[PDB]
RNA sequence: GCGAGGGGAGUGAAAAAGAACCUGAAACCGUGUACGUACAAGCAGUGGGAGCACAGCUGUGUGACUGCGUACCUU
RNA sequence: CCGAACCGACUAAUGUUGAAAAAUUAGCGGAUGACUUGUGGCUGGGGGUGAAAGGCCAAUCAAACCGGGAGAUAGCUGGUU
RNA sequence: GUCGAGUCGGCCUGCGCGGAAGAUGUAACG
RNA sequence: UCAGGUAGAGAAUACCAAGGCGCUUGAGAGAACUCGGGUGAAGGAACUAGGCAAAAUGGUGCCGUAACUUCGGGAGAAGGCA
RNA sequence: CGGGUAAGUUCCGACCUGCACGAAUGGCGUAAUGAUGGCCAGGCUGUCUCCACCCGAGACUCAGUGAAAUUGAACUCGCUGU
RNA sequence: AGGUACUCCGGGGAUAACAGGCUGAUACCGCCCAAGAGUUCAUAUCGACGGCGGUGUUUGGCACCUCGAUGUCGGCUCAUCACAUCCUGGGGCUGAAGUAGGUCCCAAGGGUAUGGCUGUUCGCCAUUUAAAGUGGUACGCGAGCUGGGUUUAGAACGUCGUGAGACAGUUCGGUCCCUAUCUGCCGUGGGCGCUGGAGAACUGAGGGGGGCUGCUCCUAGUACGAGAGGACCGGAGUGGACGCAUCACUGGUGUUCGGGUUGUCAUGCCAAUGGCACUGCCCGGUAGCUAAAUGCGGAAGAGAUAAGUGCUGAAAGCAUCUAAGCACGAAACUUGCCCCGAGAUGAGUUCUCCCUGACUCCUUGAGAGUCCUGAAGGAACGUUGAAGACGACGACGUUGAUAGGCCGGGUGUGUAAGCGCAGCGAUGCGUUGAGCUAACCGGUACUAAUGAACCGUGAGGCUUAACCU
């Protein structure tokens, strides 16, 4: 099964308007630390929730 | 469906999954925090927590039921002499897993999970 | 699961012998014909036990007029007088279905003795 | 004739005397609270709006709670309606318990049947397979065809296909009413009723009697 | 659970040893015939001097099954092998005078009295 | 990243002449602005036409609503 | 005679923009012989070779492939700014 | 015999009535 | 061309040695449907062009084995026991 | 016509009315042999009555890479007619 | 002069085979006349000789569409419509006593066999059923399956031919591709709208589902009938097929639970265990899912009617169901039952909750901007669910039982290991119904569900009525 007609650039652009990605609300701040994290993620330099909880 | 099930199939067959879970459970014996993916580690506590539990009370028949389990005698001794112990006045809960980001190959969501007292 | 329990716990036979599968036990039901009520006797080997509350069953094997047959009891429904042990036998399984496929000298079961 | 709100507890049995067992479901019927009564005037209508069991306060939203206060009643888990006959009525407050249902000899029972997902047109629609062998290519389960020809050249609305089964409102009528017990706010009516246990039930007396 | 084709043995002295079902009586559609029920059969096996021969049509009336029968408090009774008792094809009345093996209560009615008095046992 | 690529600086008349290098069309793909568009049925234009924006009543852009209207070639 | 290697190719499913321009998987036949295989040689296109199917002769066969006569001819189809 | 003012059936002719059932949807005034 | 161990008649087959590898996308989920497999109440070819496919049989020793026959066969006939 | 089946356009045995057999482009038989054609039976079974559940690989979601046939142009509904 | 089915090229829907179209001789179905048959009697039922139509269903005619391709017969799967009705429902006439029929009218709600033979459709046969309807839908349905038949290349028979070859004669064998863009359809979300925002409960325009029927018993061996036989009307019970739900029971599954056991490799060895061999092979089995399991359904009632039956009643002093007026009348229709449903843009109703700042600019208006403010609620994230493809939907987030673990129980398996005793030993016995035990039940903050942050605002247009101020 194949299309008869091209479709065209814009029915292209319909079907993509669900394709966009969404930011994330917020960033989460340690208590500790004062470093930026995703929400109930350990920070980069390991911080969870205002305690070192693993080295580097 | 799978309305009540238990247990996740983790897209292998049935003698991979309790292998892997043996290597596993001893790795985080051995270290006490390993790193893993988050499905993986939501398992793992299924198979560690009931072999310490096993733990807290020393005989023959208890590290023969943990030896058939672990297959590492270095394992099963760490898991008697020190665990046990450690975990004797604590009630289940003996792991935590702490969410860690994405791996850089796949984008696996990844955590580690750790002894508690570690 | 508390309201379930209470139900059920006010419907349970208190009598209940003891058996196990392997065990000879006549079983006494009730049987009405017309206007009379009388009790008839069901006797064999118990093959198969559900331990399952207010909802327990027992089967019990017998050859009868040439002919096998299988009842399956439910405990403690009312149709059911009486259970009593006549034989106790010595099997290792917990379900005898095997017996299914044997006759004669070889349906033979041990007894148990203690 | 109205209705009460229970709760599938599960199911069990009821041996008789006569050596019946009749298979019943319990239904948890707690006190129904009257919540609002609908009137012609101002809703035009005649309806009674009520609530039962119970909800933890931080999960009732301020509007929710505006509502129960207004009719001095403790939230409960949710809301439902009953519409009233002609020589029926209750007032706000008013609570309504399972001996409503002493006297009552059948029921309807309404309640949102387990879900099975995405179902095929076998079980759904009880639909035949096609041979599993004689020569059969990757069609064994599959619907065959689903319409005619040049004419009419289009498929017709409600063709039997796969898609959601199950998790919808399902009425099951005239289930004989085998026991009321107040004291334990029990119901148990004859045979099983739709849902999984936990689940609401919507109780009414039967309409066909 | 008796349908076509299945073959049963025979629970009566009419001489049939082995009959086959070729249809289940009793409604359009009809899958199986349980203990008590009416079907059509075919003689496939008889003894040499007996009442009936090879090939014969005619009724008979099931009762025994390996499926079973359940009783109203929920209970079971099976049998190990699958029985009839012929009957006449036109009155449907038995056509031997003994009846071996055990039958059940299902067939007390006032259509098959004959054959509960001549049973050596009723369940 | 002792990258790729880029921003400055400098050369040059010129670097949107920087080596993927004179000119740099079209299909095709983007960012920005103006207007239209989520109760509406078809070759998508044409005739009529409101409103809005813009530049100086007019010019430009857009085009709600409405009459009419089934591509081109070949055979 | 039964049965592996080895040589085949009877059935089915898969695959059919394949993993593969003929295969994979489960079964199947021969398996000391008119057997099978390595290396090298010989037969050439109206010709070869053929336990014969018009089979095979470099994924090509009721007359191979390459180059030439050559822009064969086309009362036919398309196209013609 | 009563009853007291119309009645009967041919012909020709205008317009209508029955005869008249079909398949995706009214669907034989657009 | 080479040819280890245990079982085995065996270079079949299963598990291993020496030795060599996990097959150059992964992570989740646990719908329909497709593919490759496992099990199935009662029935048992009613399926279908057709038992296609599947299920089944399956070893060694011994007992035993019909018509027919070109006297070789048929024959591992069949069937059974350990 | 007979046999087999409850029922047999096939099968087997006959009959002879051979549309249109026939004697080395051989006639009629024939043990053994055949991945050969037809028919019947026992065993066996998800072939089927009538499907159910389960184990895996896809399908589905996320990250990375990234095709294809097709295509006059599309603002690409039903019906009845034309 | 022939053959090509071993075939090939250029062309044609200029021209055949399939399906469509036009047509309707033929076919099928109605009707008109009434010779007669029917003891009598044309019309209960048949209807000769002839006549008039309807359908588009057969066999055909034509050659208009398609030859830069519109795949065939049958089966399978899934259907949908018509009514010229097979069953069930209603009725008139009967050469209708009853039972059972014949014929015609109304009626399309639902229902409407399994097998043997054959490629079959069909048909015959066996045995069912209330019945086993007739047709249309590309002789419905191969981008849904099959491929037995027809219709390629191999081979043979009969037959024809000197032969190559040929035969709607026969016979054995013989590759069925497509990842769905659009329409359509089944499901499921996102957006915006509905005029301040928000959380709920509804109304019901509209749409869909459902609608089948047997047998027995009572009425009653009554009515009817010489007997044989044997009812209407009404009532009760119990089935078949179909549908919905469910898992208490009976069971299936149960590669996540327990045990038996073969071969082998390993953990130093013994003992005990683990890996691999289809889960190695097996025997049992928890939760879940489930049918063969077991509950429930089709209605009653109402409205308006069909054919049909009437009442009163003139036109037409009679008669007449009809013209005025009035009444009955069926599974069809509208309701009653179940589900969806306010995108019902005609965007509805009800209850509750929330927000009561300052200033500036301009082209001066439903205008723009800054500062302050950030509610109700939502979303996100996390722990998750008999919810689920993903979205969605439901529960829960420390003021906490949401998940895992843990504790106790249940269930399943069937007496662990170690030690001791008996035995030469395999093994048996005791400790011991032991040990282990998933998804189950009741508990329990041990672990993980973080303080925040984010979105959403700041009293909500104009006109006209009414009411009050
Ligand atoms: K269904
Ligand atoms: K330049
Ligand atoms: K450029
Ligand atoms: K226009
Ligand atoms: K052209
Ligand atoms: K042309
Ligand atoms: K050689
Ligand atoms: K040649
Ligand atoms: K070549
Ligand atoms: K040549
Ligand atoms: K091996
Ligand atoms: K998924
Ligand atoms: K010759
Ligand atoms: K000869
Ligand atoms: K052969
Ligand atoms: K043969
Ligand atoms: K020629
Ligand atoms: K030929
Ligand atoms: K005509
Ligand atoms: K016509
Ligand atoms: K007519
Ligand atoms: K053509
Ligand atoms: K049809
Ligand atoms: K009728
Ligand atoms: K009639
Ligand atoms: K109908
Ligand atoms: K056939
Ligand atoms: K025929
Ligand atoms: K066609
Ligand atoms: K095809
Ligand atoms: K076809
Ligand atoms: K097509
Ligand atoms: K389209
Ligand atoms: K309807
Ligand atoms: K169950
Ligand atoms: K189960
Ligand atoms: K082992
Ligand atoms: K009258
Ligand atoms: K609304
Ligand atoms: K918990
Ligand atoms: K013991
Ligand atoms: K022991
Ligand atoms: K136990
Ligand atoms: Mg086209
Ligand atoms: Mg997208
Ligand atoms: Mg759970
Ligand atoms: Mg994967
Ligand atoms: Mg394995
Ligand atoms: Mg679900
Ligand atoms: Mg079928
Ligand atoms: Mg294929
Ligand atoms: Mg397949
Ligand atoms: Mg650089
Ligand atoms: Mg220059
Ligand atoms: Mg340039
Ligand atoms: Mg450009
Ligand atoms: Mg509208
Ligand atoms: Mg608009
Ligand atoms: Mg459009
Ligand atoms: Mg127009
Ligand atoms: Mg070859
Ligand atoms: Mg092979
Ligand atoms: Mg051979
Ligand atoms: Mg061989
Ligand atoms: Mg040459
Ligand atoms: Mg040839
Ligand atoms: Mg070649
Ligand atoms: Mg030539
Ligand atoms: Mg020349
Ligand atoms: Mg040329
Ligand atoms: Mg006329
Ligand atoms: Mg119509
Ligand atoms: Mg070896
Ligand atoms: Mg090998
Ligand atoms: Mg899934
Ligand atoms: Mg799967
Ligand atoms: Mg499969
Ligand atoms: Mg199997
Ligand atoms: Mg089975
Ligand atoms: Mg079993
Ligand atoms: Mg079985
Ligand atoms: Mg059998
Ligand atoms: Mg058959
Ligand atoms: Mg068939
Ligand atoms: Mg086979
Ligand atoms: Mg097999
Ligand atoms: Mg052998
Ligand atoms: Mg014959
Ligand atoms: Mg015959
Ligand atoms: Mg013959
Ligand atoms: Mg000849
Ligand atoms: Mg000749
Ligand atoms: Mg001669
Ligand atoms: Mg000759
Ligand atoms: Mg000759
Ligand atoms: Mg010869
Ligand atoms: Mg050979
Ligand atoms: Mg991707
Ligand atoms: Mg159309
Ligand atoms: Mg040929
Ligand atoms: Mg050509
Ligand atoms: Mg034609
Ligand atoms: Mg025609
Ligand atoms: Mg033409
Ligand atoms: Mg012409
Ligand atoms: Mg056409
Ligand atoms: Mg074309
Ligand atoms: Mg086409
Ligand atoms: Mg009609
Ligand atoms: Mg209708
Ligand atoms: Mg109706
Ligand atoms: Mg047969
Ligand atoms: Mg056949
Ligand atoms: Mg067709
Ligand atoms: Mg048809
Ligand atoms: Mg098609
Ligand atoms: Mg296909
Ligand atoms: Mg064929
Ligand atoms: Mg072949
Ligand atoms: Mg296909
Ligand atoms: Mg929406
Ligand atoms: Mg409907
Ligand atoms: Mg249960
Ligand atoms: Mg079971
Ligand atoms: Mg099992
Ligand atoms: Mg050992
Ligand atoms: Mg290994
Ligand atoms: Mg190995
Ligand atoms: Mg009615
Ligand atoms: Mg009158
Ligand atoms: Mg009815
Ligand atoms: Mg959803
Ligand atoms: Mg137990
Ligand atoms: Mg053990
Ligand atoms: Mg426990």
């Amino acid at each position: 099964a194949v299309q008869q007609n091209k479709p065209t650039r814009s029915k292209r652009g319909m079907r993509r308007s669900h394709d966009a990605l969404t930011a994330v609300t917020s960033l989460s701040v340690d208590k500790t630390s004062g470093e930026k994290h995703l929400r109930h993620h350990i920070t980069a330099d390991g911080y969870y929730r205002g305690r070192k909880v693993i080295a580097k | 469906m799978r309305h009540r099930k238990s247990g996740r199939q983790l897209n292998r067959n049935s003698s991979h999954r309790q292998a892997m879970f043996r290597n596993m459970a001893g790795s985080l014996v051995r270290h006490e925090i390993i790193k893993t993916t988050l499905p993986k580690a939501k398992e793992l506590r299924r198979v560690v927590e009931p072999l310490i539990t096993l733990a807290k009370t020393d005989s023959v028949a208890n590290r023969r039921l943990a030896f058939a389990r672990t297959r590492d005698n270095e394992i099963v001794a760490k898991l008697f002499n020190e665990l046990g112990p450690r975990f004797a006045s604590r009630a289940g809960g003996y792991t935590r897993i702490l969410k860690c980001g994405f791996r850089a190959g796949d984008n696996a969501p990844m955590a580690y999970i750790e002894l508690v007292d570690r | 699961s508390n309201i379930i329990k209470q139900l059920e716990q006010e419907q349970m036979k208190q009598d209940v012998p003891s058996f196990r599968p392997g065990d000879t036990v006549e079983v006494k039901v009730w049987v009405v014909e017309g206007s009379k009520k009388r009790l008839q006797a069901f006797e064999g080997v118990v093959i198969a036990i559900r331990n399952r509350g207010l909802h327990s069953a027992f089967t019990v094997r017998k050859i009868s007029n040439g002919e096998g047959v299988e009842r399956v009891f439910q405990t403690h429904s009312p149709v059911v007088d009486s259970i009593s042990v006549k034989r106790r036998g010595a099997v290792r399984k917990a379900k005898l279905y095997y017996l299914r496929e044997r006759t004669g000298k070889a349906a033979r079961i041990k007894e148990r003795l203690n | 004739m109205i209705g009460l709100v229970g709760k599938k507890v599960g199911m069990t049995r009821i041996f008789t005397e006569d050596g019946v067992s009749i298979p019943v479901t319990v239904i948890e019927v707690e006190a129904n609270r009257v919540t609002q009564v609908k009137d012609l005037a101002n809703d035009g209508y005649r309806a009674i709006q009520v609530t039962t069991g119970a909800k933890k306060a931080n999960r009732v939203t301020k509007p929710e709670a505006g509502h129960f206060a207004k009719a001095g009643v403790e939230a409960g888990r949710g809301l439902w309606e009953f519409r009233l006959a002609e020589g029926e009525e209750f007032t706000v407050g008013q609570s309504i318990s399972v001996e409503l249902f002493a006297d009552v000899k059948k029921v309807d029972v309404t309640g949102t049947s387990k879900g099975k997902g995405f179902a095929g047109t076998v079980k759904r629609w009880n639909f035949r397979t096609q041979d599993a062998t004689h020569g059969n290519s990757l069609s064994h389960r599959v619907p065959g065809s689903i319409g005619q020809n040049q004419t009419p050249g289009k498929v017709f609305k409600g063709k039997k296909m796969a898609g959601q089964m199950g998790n919808e409102r399902v009425t099951v009528q005239s289930l004989d009413v085998v026991r009321v017990d107040a004291e334990r706010n029990l119901l148990l009516v004859k045979g099983a009723v739709p849902g999984a246990t936990g689940s609401d039930l919507i109780v009414k007396p039967a309409v066909k009697a | 659970m008796i349908q076509e084709q299945t073959m049963l043995n025979v629970a009566d002295n009419s001489g049939a040893r082995r009959v086959m079902c070729i249809k289940v009586l009793g409604g359009s559609h009809r899958r199986y015939a349980g203990v008590g029920d009416i079907i059509k059969i075919t003689i496939k096996e008889a003894i040499p001097r007996g009442k009936v021969k090879k090939g014969d049509v005619l009724k008979a009336v099931v009762v025994r099954t390996k499926k079973g029968v359940r009783r109203p408090d929920g209970s079971v009774i099976r049998f190990d092998g699958n029985a009839c008792v012929l009957l006449n094809n036109n009155s449907e009345q038995p056509i031997g005078t003994r009846i071996f093996g055990p039958v059940t209560r299902e067939l007390r009615s006032e259509k098959f009295m004959k054959i509960i008095s001549l049973a050596p046992e009723v369940l």
